[PDB]
């Protein structure tokens, strides 16, 4: 059973180096995935991260919607809107169908403050066929469960028809109880292109 | 404007201090 | 035992993915950790990375002290601090009962020259009750050895008062014998809120 | 044989975090390699620009050369030349005798259009006495396989001399297919120092 | 005229 | 004879060295003269000549119809408007009666392509009174000839009375056959100031 | 504008280099 | 006695026009000292900034700590740090043995807001041989008295031996009330060099 | 005797707020005069100036002749010319005939040093007709005296003409000892308008 | 009484330090005080005072309406107005009853004129209670008097009521005969905070 | 965007 | 714009030559 | 004879005015041809040319290769490479069959040190099917006399096939006896199109 | 004789093609001269500035006085100064004999205004020993003549001795008539090298 | 606000 070992740790090593999946993420900003920032919620405005030059006071630092469609997942690392339920629209970097949706956030055991109650708990996704669309088709309803594992995905509804899609709304419902903001660590999007 | 005040703080990043005056959200 | 084999598997590459060691650093910086530089020695003036703009290369600089509290441990990603003693004040993302530290520096198979002559060997952590305090409640003394791994974890001192800290300062007393200046990649502070 | 299951995940974990070789990559950049930009093939041009200034469209460009001797591999993090040959040219950390070379590509797994037809394909690495040569010493000539590794190692040309090498040519004669650009996601060199 | 451009067509990968 | 020789070749050369003529050019810019961009016929649009900085494309390179009154008139020092026909307004360094015109081409001999198909062919001044006027006065008609000289001097019309002017509009009718553009290296104004 | 391009032109010139993928205008 | 009393006027206006003390400021910019500005405490962020740039508001201060060093005393003329402690370190003219200090600071009768309560209170020199030093050599404990002149004068501690420094920290412990920071006017270093 | 005291005290208060003379100067700039900055001799390069904007350091810089005839004496606040032979032309505010002329220089008690080696000693005042004029009149021939008053008043010679002058030359011919360069501080030029 | 003359010239040299009278200016800029310049009268246009870099002519200086709320009073540091009535808006830095005003203006003694023509003779002083009220409340009517002392002070209108205010207006209706234009050197507001 | 803010707020002093 | 070319001004002042060409307001 | 005068002045004349030869240059940069950067040898490092703007000098350079194919003769418009060996590649405006090659030098009459030792000496032109050809076909061996005239003319080996090139290479290998760099002044391809 | 008659017209285009007097131009900036701009005359100030920022016309003038050693000599490139006096300073490309002097200007028959009256007339040029020399060496006295030809050279003073210079100054005395500013087109200076 | 001026005026010639 040693070499049976050694290709199971060598098959979970693969898995875990092709962006813990092995699936095509279509938010990805590096790959061409985008957000549309003037229809995302109001980012939460705090000045308590002050950045400086020379010791003169410069700016109030913030993250910005974009780190959702971004790999680095530390502490911190995440968009954090204003209140506990808000919204953030995605265009993708091809015309798919999608199939499925990843929500990361960080584990309780990592967080500085004890808890994960600024992760989102229950969402929606929709697609949306231009960047002027209200609500959408929705393509799935889903709650992130704090208890359970960092990374999770979530099946997209099936539908008699494959519309496919290439801008995507996130809706977050509520979270799991902050009373000033809620994180959003990464959001993916896999599917099939057109 | 976004994508301009992006490099600007790519560009600034590395050189300024950062102090935390109260917990970021995490 | 081949379930038991993927959940050995499964178990280690979860610890690895949760910043390798499973537990809160409250000195990382996404997650509110800071440097107060103005506590910190001298940084050695290496001008070795690189500076660009739309692809336009501009001017090279050297690494600041922030760099101790970001996870990227790649070879040259490290404070380089001048000469073989030097000092680091870090405000901690909350106030905590200090229980361990971690130092991190680049293994002697990724370093160019073969050796890590520049890594920190002694060193003491003190808690400060605040910014301004010159003389510190000693937390540990401790040797990074450069035959160990390259994560080394380190046990604080535990004392029966129950006095918390949010300030700790990192005294580097000898490196591994490089003549000009002493590397730090990264140094994580672990504990327990109050 | 519980330990020996947890040697072997805990020896393959270990070469992982060791930029997943164990070995040094004098190229580098963050080591101390560089790309002399001056002697590289020209950057793939996009359709379309990232600016305009005084009604002019400026930099028609994806990612500058540096993104090769930088370790992200996220797709979308490499660097794209015009056509199907290009070269690119590497300044080492330290003057070498060059043992083996690494090429890294994305998995077709993570691959939004489906395929990595734009991967190198066929390609040789020479050592430069100084950037400007004009010929320089073949030490080997190999094929990135699309079928195989995302990441994949190849050995030196075994040579009766010792001439160390402080500059690398890295030349691409075909890729796999792209009619428009060919992508390179990390190219590394290993060896031993003088 | 310092305007950013948005390309709307995806990068190389 | 050897004198007068000499005389001859004296006399040569001085006109030669005067702008070729020995007349004043109310169009030509430095002096005072200036293009009217915004009553100019579309530029030809061409990304094939393209600017790069250390290899990353910048820009893509057209001349603007200052060129037209710029003395150089090497191959390709030349403004291209798109298409046969078009037309350059000029305004001109002082206000003169107009008594002739002068356009330059360069020769075939020197023409990369092996022909001057580019060069304007039927052509007409108008004199604008401000530079809002549609049509303006004609004055004259006339056809640059490819089988010339490079140089051709072109006298106006003879008027009952002298208006004078400081816009002229350059009608362009037809080229001598370029599919795509036409291309005007130099237009000289000529007359008497008021 | 076009004075403001062709100034910045002028800065440019010396250090860009120039590859024509096709003729230019002649 | 006329004479002696325009002696005595003569006198006084003489030692006002000497910088009011007729003593070297070794501190004194303009003639050489200079604020270390990334060892100093940082500098008080006031509510607005001073501009944008692309929609984020920058530079939230008032004064650098230059102003400490410079002879203007106006009201606003003033650095100001958050809170009632800060340390100021100032590189002198000349290496000197310090005799004396000076600090001014505005009086009530001239504060818009009817009193000094942002002075300086408690407060102490020390010298360092660098200005990387964690601990210096003090060289005084004083307290600039509210209810005093505006410029007051402070005795360096008698010393049985003779260490010189080019480098002095002040630092100040306590305010005179103010809630929000405290402001410095100015300081100077006296005594006589090596 | 006390109203009269007050009279005198309050007479050299006045006649010191008069800019310590209670006479017009010619020469100072805020009030028209001007440095003709192509006839004075060379700068000696100091970089001692620093430049800020918004508080960030920019770059050091030396004094120009102007600050000759700007107000500010601090230390520092001067002219340094290099070696100890210099000259300096000024355009007077009004056509005057001149009566006398003010060198200023700090006092010794002032000097970080203890000594003004770098203050200007032996020097002569020429009227000039014209700012193209090489020879002028000799207005006369003076030593700044180093153990006298910071500022000393000297007479011009009167000649029975009545030639008025609007430009004055000062030539310096020999400093008190500093082998680099020399410094002046304010020189000002007194007289009776035409 | 020679303890007594020295406590009469300390005495004034005191007052003479505080900004020559004791009272705080609440108009003053560095202060808070801040001038609404929408709400001046025009500036009086010059091309006589050419600013050049390199020999190059830059821009011509004139000074701007800021100058009247600071301290330096040498000759041409003033604001000029164009003709011989205008007005002036300051923002006080405090909400305050206004209780007294001051004008400065140069000795005649020093003026290179040879008179003070440009002063302000006939104005008023007026309360805003916002920037767009046209007239406000009457504070007072007054005339600077030529032949007077160069700071003059004048006492604001008792009225049955204490109304405060936070902008004052200013107007100048005559000045001392200058035909093109009336020179303000400095205004200040005196009063009781609210 | 080189905007130029005006604070309304009076200075440390 | 009054702010930002009084401190482009602050920058530019040390670094320039002024010629009165005749006398300023005083 | 004087008609017979006037015809060969104007004859030579007109020749002259024609590039001084009368024959295309597919390598003239305007006219489409291209210097292959990445393909010449070491710039050497002179910086000898000014940069300036709106009259302002902003820094010194060296010139490029390009200049090689720019018409321009004055002393000094020449690109200097390292050394008396060096290469040049360069893409012509037409696939051709060269007949001759053109290399100006400015004459020694206008050289400063009566010298033309920087001149190119032996030099070859080999033609290349491609851009990334190692291994070109000879076209001819040459030397530049240095006592001959500025422009001298070369005349290519015809081979009996037709091949056509759009790509030279000009190699250097020596120069006329200077030490450090050579100076390419301009090179010109003539032939025939295809 | 028609062989005579090709070699006269060859010969005198050989002289035309060298700079049309085939002698070293060591002022000219290309090869090494430079303009010593801080040490001429003002630039003449236009009516216009070339653009604004923040409300401020910037740059009132047309070109600078580099234009001066610079070939070109169509009309407009010319350096204006104020009036009719003024004086250039050149640094040589060498330290040599200065044994002729050249000045070319516009002809009449090229000139706008039909006049030349901007021309410099009386001149005298002066070698410096170095740049800030009050009075330099007389190398000679010369009129420019309106009614010769565009070129004139002037012969240096036949010396004694050899004195070298490398530092000239071009002194106008005077124009041909212009009210407003004096116009140079180009100025050569020839000799032997030492 | 660079904006750029047109002199409308003759250059020095
Ligand atoms: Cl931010
Ligand atoms: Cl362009
Ligand atoms: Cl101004
Ligand atoms: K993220
Ligand atoms: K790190
Ligand atoms: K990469
Ligand atoms: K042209
Ligand atoms: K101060
Ligand atoms: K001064
Ligand atoms: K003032
Ligand atoms: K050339
Ligand atoms: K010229």
């Amino acid at each position: 059973t040693e070499a049976q070992a050694r290709a199971i740790v060598n098959s979970a090593l693969k898995l875990y180096s092709q962006d813990k999946t092995g699936m095509v993420d279509f938010a990805l900003e590096s790959g061409g995935g985008s957000i549309l920032s003037t229809r995302c919620s109001e980012t939460y405005e705090t000045k308590t991260a002050l950045m400086s030059l020379f010791g003169i006071p410069l700016w109030y630092f913030s993250q910005s919607p974009r780190v959702v469609i971004q790999p680095d997942i530390y502490p911190g690392n995440c968009w954090a809107f204003k209140g506990s339920q808000g919204y953030l629209v995605v265009r993708l970097s091809m015309m798919i169908h999608p199939a499925a949706f990843t929500l990361e956030h960080i584990p309780k055991t990592l967080s500085p403050t004890g808890n994960i109650s600024s992760a989102p708990k229950d969402f929606a996704v929709y697609g949306l066929e231009n960047e002027y669309q209200e609500e959408g088709q929705l393509l799935g309803q889903f709650t992130y469960d704090q208890d359970g594992e960092s990374l999770q995905m979530f099946q997209a509804l099936k539908r008699p028809d494959d519309t496919a899609f290439q801008i995507v709304e996130l809706r977050i419902f509520s979270n799991w109880g902050h009373p000033e903001y809620t994180c959003l660590y990464r959001f993916r999007v896999h599917g099939e292109p057109v | 404007q976004e994508d301009s005040w992006t490099s600007l703080e790519h560009i600034l990043w590395p050189f300024t201090r950062l102090r935390h005056n109260g917990p970021p959200p995490v």
